[PDB]
RNA sequence: CGCCGUUAGUUGCCAGCGGUUCGGCCGGGCACUCUAACGGGACUGCCCGCGAAAGCGGGAGGAAGGAGGGGACGACGUCUGGUCAGCAUGGCCCUUACGGCCUGGGCGACACACGUGCUACAAUGCCCACUACAAAGCGAUGCCACCCGGCAACGGGGAGCUAAUCGCAAAAAGGUGGGCCCAGUUCGGAUUGGGGUCUGCAACCCGACCCCAUGAAGCCGGAAUCGCUAGUAAUCGCGGAUCAGCCAUGCC
């Protein structure tokens, strides 16, 4: 889960944001 | 490892800072590292003046350094020719106008720093380490005192192996906070490496 | 007018309003159900009023402010059990040995340095 | 999946030299030490000697190899 | 209606010269807003503590900013009058606007 | 233990039974402090003791705990040569613990794929007298009145 | 059904199934479905064979995907094998390509471990 | 470290990347705290002689 | 840190009435929460039993009861322990190099082995959508609301905040809905091909991030072995320091 780059948990795990985690 | 030290962990109570001024976070650095150089100008040419400490403070621009000697007369000189020369001194590398003032010390033999800087210049002058020590100590216990204690690091005497030698009585109790126990601590430059001497002096409770 | 308690737990703060009325609790501008939604701990921060027989012979508006949900029922239970006192001094006979106006003063431990986690020790190897 | 946006980098003392060799002949062997330049097309043709932190190397610059950085071809390590 | 940020890093300073400025009257001239608390930062260092290795050794030291309101209401001009030379500390600080 | 006997803790009843096992059943059903759905799970399954038995659900898992408490067990021992395997008598308060903890590892043996649903079949099947964690204290008592030879040393 | 070269995949929703061709995944899954307009959600068995249409000719004229795809990246490394590249290296000794460690870790890339001697003169390690 | 070796004196840099730190007091190039400038000895050092004002031992 | 009081009202409110562009937004007041200075509070002080005493067991009252919880704090000494590469510093040593400047390379090398970790092997789970509750911190040549372009990293524009007032900021597990249905899977995200963004003079060696495709090993681990006695372990997210950027899953 956390390793996936592409996912809800993963983005949150590495900071960031982009199209699997929208900004809002 | 072990003992922090006894200024520091005071430094809450009993003790107060040598520097006592307010800046914010683009300041700070700056006001510190010139804090720095004026005590750095003061400990080498006041040395036989023997400086226990120097307090600095500052506010609108200005600074108001108020250095305390055992003895004032070597800070005044020809009736003041050298109390301006050292204030002028300070005002190259203070570009903020400075205020130099001088604080008697009743008693040297009640400042650990300066107990500490007495040892320090004997081992220097080959004095007899273990005498130098038993007898500093005496020096401050008949000043009143409630307590003290002094130590000498390693190479005592030139010998080979370094070693440390002791001294101490009354009280000196460092774990109470509620203490006041003025610590000093003076280098001595030898001719076979470095020695370094500690002082505690007790005194006071509340 | 009313009643008052306040009531902490673990760095949540609620404040109980006590009114007389049909039962109704409401909490943070919220309905009490709809505030604790599907938590079973939930029922047990009224757990003073179902045992001095006052579930349904007050209104409840509640103000709850930190930490987190869970805590937050812990601390209502506290502060409606102290608001219930100061409105009857004599309810404590029935109330104080239940243990509802202690105060839970069990807290998160510091972090440790050297250790993972405050008590969490770093595995070592070779011994 | 690098990095030239819109910018696109090649150290210029290197160009100078390369275009300057592009009004007549190609000089063999060119001596540089700048391997963090990109190769342009207009390199295509003359050897360049790329560096190694110890060694010049006969870098040959095929067109099939255009939009990559010079030091891409002077390994620096030396295994078995 | 005066504004007066009061902050240092000692806070028996700060009470003692906060209740300093409050000198125009305890309420009887302008009305007064009180020494108000105002929450501190917290700066904090830590330091591994010998020299070389031993990583898990660390000591705590932190720097904290102290913070008062206070605030003065109708500014009568004796009132003002008396910001002028009257202070003794030295480790406060005095942002001011209106 | 050195110093002190060490006193149990005092788990607060159900909020829905009003009982101290049901919560012991419940910490021992949770994990990674998820005991929200630790009770979520353990209620859902009181649900399924009911549309699948006409008995009340405490009742049963009463029942079942009674039916998994091991009245013996061995516990190795080192003595004046080796691992002597005594038969020793199994206290009221290790019983609690041992049949609990049995009855959430055996219901996670199961096939049946919802959790609640492991929980209910292992409480309904332990009532009836079977299933996995009966096995694992039928067999525990075995190994007692096996080493039977080795009672004398009841510590 | 046959979407693309040689592709089956049957029995799951649409999205999951396509992704069962070479050069499809989570996102030309979604993609390619919102643009044919077949509901995700259906399984692959009761999908209209005019649907499993417009999604063939989709998914196989805008894409490489399959055969025309593994021979596109095989033949897409030869081209920095065959240049005097670092990468080619990296790819002809067969180490981690993307700037990895090697010293220990890179087992995904080399292949079981091959374990060797270690000492000579030294403890039990 | 090596006198030299403070070119960190070096006003311009050439680019502004290859500016690093260093202990005003002591030359550590490695743990220099910027708020004041030292690194991580020195400002225990200081610490504990009271010569860095409302700097104070934290415990919570 | 836990209970309470006094001082203090540009943070806090169906406490109490007035207005509502149903936001404590407005008048308005500080009661409450809080903020942070100063105080009270605990004493085996009270009761019952054992005790020669110290104390032990228990029981009241209390927010807390015998060291209430956690820090800071480490004795004479030991290890001839670590560190002359943080800093000093005796001695010895080099002095058109054992000093100094560059550019490039190295510290990142891979047949192998170990330590400390991270992410996992899934249904008490994973995915998507909606929605709810933190604490501590940091912010000027900085945090960036909001608007526009981009699938997105991010670019363009731009408000506020020297910050209890603006921003980082979304807390996440949780809760409600839907999907997946025992599969190496909608588990796991390693590897690799491609296209990009930003930082920096510059990302080949050797940056982080985003997007498309690829989708490895892994079905709970031999011998052995580590942590933890309570808000602890387990689990979930958040922040800082260092720092252009960042290899941070480390540390505090
Ligand atoms: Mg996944
Ligand atoms: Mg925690
Ligand atoms: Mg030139
Ligand atoms: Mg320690
Ligand atoms: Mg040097
Ligand atoms: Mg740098
Ligand atoms: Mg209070
Ligand atoms: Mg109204
Ligand atoms: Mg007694
Ligand atoms: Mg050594
Ligand atoms: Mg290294
Ligand atoms: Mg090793
Ligand atoms: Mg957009
Ligand atoms: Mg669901
Ligand atoms: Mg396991
Ligand atoms: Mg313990
Ligand atoms: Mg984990
Ligand atoms: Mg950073
Ligand atoms: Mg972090
Ligand atoms: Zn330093």
């Amino acid at each position: 889960g956390k390793g996936d780059r592409r996912t809800r948990r993963g983005k949150i795990w590495r900071g960031t944001y982009g199209k699997y985690r929208p900004r809002k | 490892g072990n003992k922090i030290h006894p200024i520091g962990f005071r430094l809450g109570i009993t003790r107060d800072w040598e520097s006592r001024w307010y800046a914010g976070k683009k300041q700070y650095r700056h006001l510190l590292l010139e804090d720095q150089r004026i005590r750095g100008l003061l400990e080498k040419e006041l040395y036989s003046a023997g400086l226990a400490r120097v307090d600095i403070e500052r506010a609108a621009d200005n600074v108001a350094v108020t250095v305390h000697v055992a003895k004032p007369g070597v800070v005044i000189g020809r009736g003041g020719e050298r109390i301006r020369v050292l204030r002028e001194e300070l005002a190259k590398l203070t570009g903020k106008n400075v205020a130099l003032n001088v604080q008697e010390v009743q008693n040297p033999n009640l400042s650990a720093p300066l107990v500490a800087q007495r040892v320090a210049e004997q081992i220097e002058r080959r004095f007899a380490v273990r005498r130098a020590i038993k007898q500093a100590v005496q020096r401050v216990m008949e000043s009143g005192a409630k307590g003290a204690k002094v130590i000498v690091s390693g190479r005592i005497g030139g010998a080979e192996q370094a070693r440390t030698e002791w001294a101490a009585q009354g009280r000196v109790p460092l774990h109470t906070l509620r203490a006041n126990i003025d610590y000093g601590f003076a280098l001595a430059r030898t001719t076979y490496g470095v020695l370094g001497v500690k002082a505690y002096i007790f005194l006071g409770e509340v | 007018e009313q009643y008052y308690g306040t009531g902490r737990r673990k760095e949540a703060v609620a404040r109980v309003f006590l009114r007389p009325g049909n039962g109704k609790v409401t909490v943070n501008g919220q309905d009490f159900n709809e505030y604790f939604q599907g938590l079973v701990r939930a029922v047990a921060a009224l757990e003073p009023l179902r045992a001095v027989d006052a579930l349904g012979r007050f209104d409840a508006y509640i103000t709850v402010r930190g930490g987190g949900k869970s805590g937050q029922i812990d601390a209502i239970k506290l502060g409606i059990a102290r608001a219930l006192v100061q409105y009857n001094p004599d309810y404590r006979a029935k109330l104080k040995p239940l243990g509802f106006l202690t105060r839970d003063a069990r807290v998160v431990e510091r972090k440790k340095y050297g250790k993972h986690k405050a008590r969490r020790a770093p595995q070592y190897s070779k011994r | 999946p690098r990095s030239l946006k819109k910018g696109v980098f090649v150290d210029d003392h290197l160009l100078e030299k390369v275009l300057e060799l592009n009004a007549k002949g190609e000089k063999r062997l060119i001596k540089t030490w700048s391997r963090r330049s990109t190769i342009v097309p207009e390199m295509v043709g003359h050897t360049i000697a790329v560096y190694n932190g110890k060694q010049h190397v006969p870098v040959y610059i095929t067109e099939n190899m255009v939009g990559h950085k010079l030091g891409e071809f002077a390994p620096t390590r030396t295994y078995r | 209606k005066i504004r007066i940020k009061l902050r240092g890093f000692d806070h028996k300073t700060l009470d003692a010269s906060a209740q300093k400025i409050v000198e125009a009257a305890r309420r009887s001239g302008a009305q007064v807003s009180g020494p108000i608390p105002l929450p501190t930062r917290v700066r904090r260092f830590t330091v591994i503590r010998g020299p070389f290795k031993h990583k898990d050794s660390r000591e705590h030291f932190e720097l904290r900013t102290h913070n008062r309101l206070v605030d003065i209401i109708n500014p009568n001009r004796k009132t003002i009058e008396q910001l002028m030379t009257l202070d003794l500390p030295t480790g406060v600080e005095i942002e001011i606007k209106t | 233990a050195r110093r002190r006997r060490a006193e149990v803790r005092q788990l607060q009843p159900d909020l829905v039974y009003g009982d101290v096992l049901v919560t012991a059943f419940i910490n021992k059903i949770m994990r990674d402090g998820k005991k929200n759905l630790a009770a979520r799970i353990f209620y859902d399954a009181c649900k399924i003791i009911q549309e699948k038995t006409g008995q009340e659900p405490l009742k049963v898992f009463k029942q079942a705990v009674e039916n998994v408490k091991p009245r013996m067990e061995v516990r190795s021992r080192r003595v004046g040569g080796a691992n002597y395997q005594v038969p020793m008598e199994v206290s009221p308060r290790r019983q609690q613990s041992l049949a609990l903890r049995w009855l959430v590892q055996a219901a996670n043996q199961r096939p049946e794929r919802r959790a609640a649903v492991r929980i209910a079949h292992e409480l309904m099947d332990a009532a009836e007298g079977k299933g996995g964690a009966v096995k694992k204290k039928e067999d525990v008592e075995r190994m007692a009145e096996a080493n039977r030879a080795y009672a004398h040393y009841r510590w | 059904a046959r979407i693309a070269g040689v592709e089956i995949p049957r029995n799951k929703r649409v999205d999951v199934a396509l992704t069962y061709i070479y050069g499809i995944g989570k996102a030309r899954a979604k993609e390619a479905l919102e643009k044919t307009g077949i509901n995700p959600a259906t399984r692959v068995k009761d999908l209209t064979e005019a649907e499993v249409v417009r999604l063939r000719e989709y998914v196989e004229n805008t894409w490489k995907l399959e055969g025309e795809l593994r021979a596109e990246v095989a033949a897409n490394i030869k081209r920095l094998m065959d240049i005097g590249c670092y990468r080619g290296l990296r790819h002809r000794r067969g180490l981690p390509v993307r700037g990895q460690r090697t010293r220990t870790n890179a087992r995904t890339r080399k292949g079981p471990r091959k374990t060797v001697a270690g000492k000579k003169k030294a403890p039990r390690k | 470290a090596r006198k030299a070796l403070i070119e960190k004196a070096k006003r311009t840099p050439k680019f502004k990347v290859r500016a690093y730190t260093r202990c005003v007091r002591c030359g550590r190039a490695r743990s220099v705290y910027r708020f004041f400038g030292l690194c991580r000895i020195c400002l225990r050092e200081l610490a504990h002689k009271g010569q860095l004002p409302g700097v104070r031992k934290a415990s919570w």
